[PDB]
This record gives C-alpha cells, sequence and structure tokens, in this order.
C-alpha cells in the first residue's frame, strides 16, 4: 500500500484495474487515497553443467 | 556505386545504417526495453503504458 495522487472523486470509494481487479483504494478512517502493488514475484532459473 | 546508405553508421552509438535506422523507426514497438525488471512498475503513474 503506497500513497497515491489519484484524483478520486468524492462519491468514488473503489478504483479498477483493465482486469476489474481493485487497483487504488480509500481507507475509511482517514479520507486518503492508497495504491495497491503486488508483491514482489519473478521466476528463478538454474543453470548447470 | 554509392553504399553509403547500408553501410554502418560509425556516428550513431549501435552501428546501424541509414535505411536500418528508418526501419527500425518506422515500426512502432510496445515495448521493446524488455528491461522493466518490477522496479518501473512499482510506481502507478498513468505514463504507465500496459
Ligand atoms: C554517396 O551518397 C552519399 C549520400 O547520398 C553522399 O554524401 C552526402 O550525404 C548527405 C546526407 O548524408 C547528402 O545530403 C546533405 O546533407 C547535409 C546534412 O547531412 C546531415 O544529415 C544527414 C541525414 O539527412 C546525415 O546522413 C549526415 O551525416 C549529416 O548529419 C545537408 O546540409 C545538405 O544540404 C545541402 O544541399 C541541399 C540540396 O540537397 C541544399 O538545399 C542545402 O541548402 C545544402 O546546401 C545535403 O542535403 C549530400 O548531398 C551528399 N553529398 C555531398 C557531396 O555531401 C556522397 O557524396 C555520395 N558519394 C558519391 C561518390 O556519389
Ligand atoms: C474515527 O476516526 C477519525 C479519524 O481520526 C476521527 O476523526 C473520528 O473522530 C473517529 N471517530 C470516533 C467515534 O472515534
Amino acid at each position: 500500500l503506497t500513497e497515491s495522487n489519484k484524483k478520486f472523486l468524492p462519491f468514488q470509494q473503489f478504483g479498477r484495474d483493465i482486469a476489474d481487479t481493485t487497483d487504488a483504494v480509500r481507507d475509511p478512517q482517514t479520507l486518503e487515497i492508497l495504491d495497491i502493488t503486488p508483491c514482489s514475484f519473478g521466476g528463478v532459473s538454474v543453470i548447470t553443467p | 556505386f554509392n553504399f553509403s546508405q547500408i553501410l554502418p553508421d560509425p556516428s550513431k552509438p549501435s552501428k546501424r545504417s541509414f535505411i536500418e535506422d528508418l526501419l527500425f523507426n518506422k515500426v512502432t514497438l510496445a515495448d521493446a526495453g524488455f528491461i522493466k525488471q518490477y522496479g518501473d512498475c512499482l510506481g502507478d503513474i498513468a505514463a504507465r503504458d500496459l
């Protein structure tokens, strides 16, 4: 969760991606916008003789 | 015969000719970098393109 610069309109609560997954949220206690980025992942290759 | 338009150009950082530069500029790649490396995608800015 990171601080974001998305200009949320006051009636808007969530942000959505192309695949309709949530990309940004509004914190309920403090009205601020948080970007959601998935944690670091990748492939692992083994190079051996 | 004049082959300066197809022989490599040493002034360019990559040794490509004039015609090869035109062929590379005319084809619009979506993303030819392949060097995103997950560090570019940490920041969610609208300049990030797909
Ligand atoms: C074999 O063929 C080559 C290429 O055809 C001839 O070499 C010269 O190449 C340049 C282009 O590389 C010809 O055009 C002139 O370019 C000058 C600027 O060049 C820069 O930009 C080009 C990309 O366009 C780069 O490749 C180059 O490295 C430079 O970074 C312009 O300033 C010139 O303008 C002059 O002429 C025009 C008329 O065409 C006038 O209107 C202008 O006012 C100005 O006077 C020009 O456009 C150039 O014509 C080629 N010839 C010469 C003599 O310089 C080789 O000469 C040729 N060799 C043989 C044996 O045939
Ligand atoms: C709930 O949290 C907000 C944010 O600090 C605060 O302004 C508000 O007073 C709180 N309400 C209650 C009932 O504690």
